[PDB]
RNA sequence: GUUCGAUCCACAG
RNA sequence: CGAUCCACA
């Protein structure tokens, strides 16, 4: 359980965008706080430091995640 | 289209460089033939006002 | 606000009492044309339509050159900065691959966002950027990051987004829009771009198009003027100038275009904070280019030592009967 | 980063 | 032998 952050907004490309402190990997899986998939890493992006993250939601609708906290599961 | 200012050479959107008054033209330069079809046209012109 | 380019280096001096003779090499300022042609590099303004290595190839037909090349790749939409080396100059374009570039670009947005936002989003991006996201690792693994140095909004339109970015070589500037759009939600894409700087090269008195360029070289080759065609044509050592130097004496120089590495007395001056492995450019004391090379000392180590191999030369530009065999 | 030519085998006093 | 220069994968 790491802790990306806040979901800012759903990026018209079809994207979750969440600012972090950390760097995921490409295709790490993502949960919300009561622990359901939510979808996929599939760019990283930003200053090293406080990276964006862009999520593929695997979710028949994302638009309401945002405000969200998410995060990524190892196992 | 990014314009380009040709006194100040400051860069532009704007059809008059806002920091030297000038008119603006396109940044690229000119598209060139590589058999330059009019090339001794060109040439023609340009050695008249070199002094050539 | 610049390039790591635009900082200056200081200059140690090693050996005050080193000369140089006037007899041997060629200053750049004195080369004959034919012999400028032969160690030159043109500040190319590349227009949109080709790609870029059309465009040397047109150049290499148009001055009947057997080999040249450029410094760092523009996409065919793009135009500005191309530095072409040609001849036996044309492997200097290794010094200039790695180095800074500065560009002005056009981006248009997908949805509408204020202008307080816009430029706040864009200042996130100055500084060390990720590129590629890494991949899922059992082990620590190297992480693909480049750096933007300044990030300068010009004017904003409406959708429309005019700046001017400096950046390390390796950045996309596309990729870099793409992930500010996507920052700023409505998503975004490149309009229009050119390059402003390649290095040493910039929008100056020295940067010609491919017209300009061909037409000075008709007024030598049919009107007998050769002021011109060489004004288009810049010594090597303007590709090079961005680079720390080691300028060595005229006992070493044969040396050194005869195949030995550089070794420490045969230094006359050098740039600080030369760290080990970085590029150098070997000087001879009229800042003629002799070689580039892998550092293997320090500053420190070159100054204060007083034998060893400074410098593993890698690529020699200067020709072996310049300067005379004066080694042993 | 591998094939035979060319030059040299050079600490620059 | 080793470097550099030149040509070819």
């Amino acid at each position: 359980m790491k802790r990306l952050g806040k979901v800012l907004h759903y990026a018209k490309q079809g994207f979750l965008i969440v600012r972090t402190n950390w760097v995921p990997s490409l295709n790490d899986r993502v949960v919300d706080k009561r622990l359901q998939f939510v979808g996929i890493v599939k760019d990283v992006f930003g200053p090293v430091k406080m990276p964006y993250v862009a999520i593929k939601p695997k979710v028949s609708n994302p638009e309401i995640y945002v405000g969200e906290v998410l995060y990524v599961d190892e196992r | 289209r990014i314009r380009k200012c040709p006194k100040c050479g400051r860069y532009t959107l704007k059809e008059v460089c806002p920091v030297c008054g000038e008119k603006t033209k396109v940044a690229h330069p000119p598209r060139f033939s590589p058999e330059d079809p009019y090339g001794e046209y060109r040439r023609r012109w340009k050695r008249e006002v070199l002094g050539i | 606000r610049i390039l790591p380019a635009d900082i200056k280096r200081e200059v140690l001096i090693k050996d005050e009492n080193a000369e140089t003779n006037p007899d041997w090499g060629f200053p750049p300022e004195k080369r004959p044309i034919e012999m400028h042609i032969q160690f030159g590099v043109i500040n190319l303004d590349k227009p949109p339509g080709p790609t870029s290595h059309e465009v040397v190839a047109w150049i290499k037909k148009i001055l009947n050159l057997e080999k040249a090349g450029h410094g760092g790749t523009l996409d065919p939409k793009v135009s500005g900065v191309l530095p072409v080396a040609l001849e036996k100059a044309t492997r200097v374009v290794q010094a200039l691959l790695p180095a800074g570039k500065e560009y002005v670009a056009l981006m248009h947005l997908h949805g509408d966002v204020p202008e307080d936002k816009i430029i706040q989003v864009m200042k996130e991006f100055e500084g060390e950027i990720i590129q590629r996201p890494p991949l899922r690792s059992a082990v620590k693994r190297r992480l693909r990051t480049r750096k933007v140095y300044y990030i300068e909004v010009l004017e904003i339109e409406g959708r429309d987004v005019l700046f001017r970015v400096g950046v390390e070589a390796g950045t996309y500037i596309r990729s870099l829009i793409h992930h500010i759009g996507l920052a700023l939600g409505v998503g975004a894409h490149m309009s229009e771009l050119r390059r402003t700087r390649s290095g040493p090269f910039k929008e100056d008195e020295t940067l010609i198009t491919l017209h300009d360029l061909v037409d000075y070289y008709y007024f030598w080759k049919e009107d007998g003027i050769e002021e011109y065609f060489r004004k288009a044509i810049q010594p090597m050592e303007k590709a090079v100038e961005h680079l720390p130097k080691v300028w060595i004496k005229d006992s070493a120089v044969a040396a050194v275009t005869h195949g030995a590495d550089l070794a420490v007395p045969g230094i006359a001056k050098l740039h600080a904070g030369i760290k080990r492995g970085d590029l150098v450019a070997i000087m001879t004391l009229k800042d003629e280019l002799v070689a580039l090379g892998k550092a293997m000392m320090t500053s420190q180590e070159m100054l204060e030592k007083t034998k060893g191999i400074a410098v593993d030369v890698e690529k020699v530009f200067m020709p072996r009967d310049w300067y005379p065999k004066l080694w042993e």
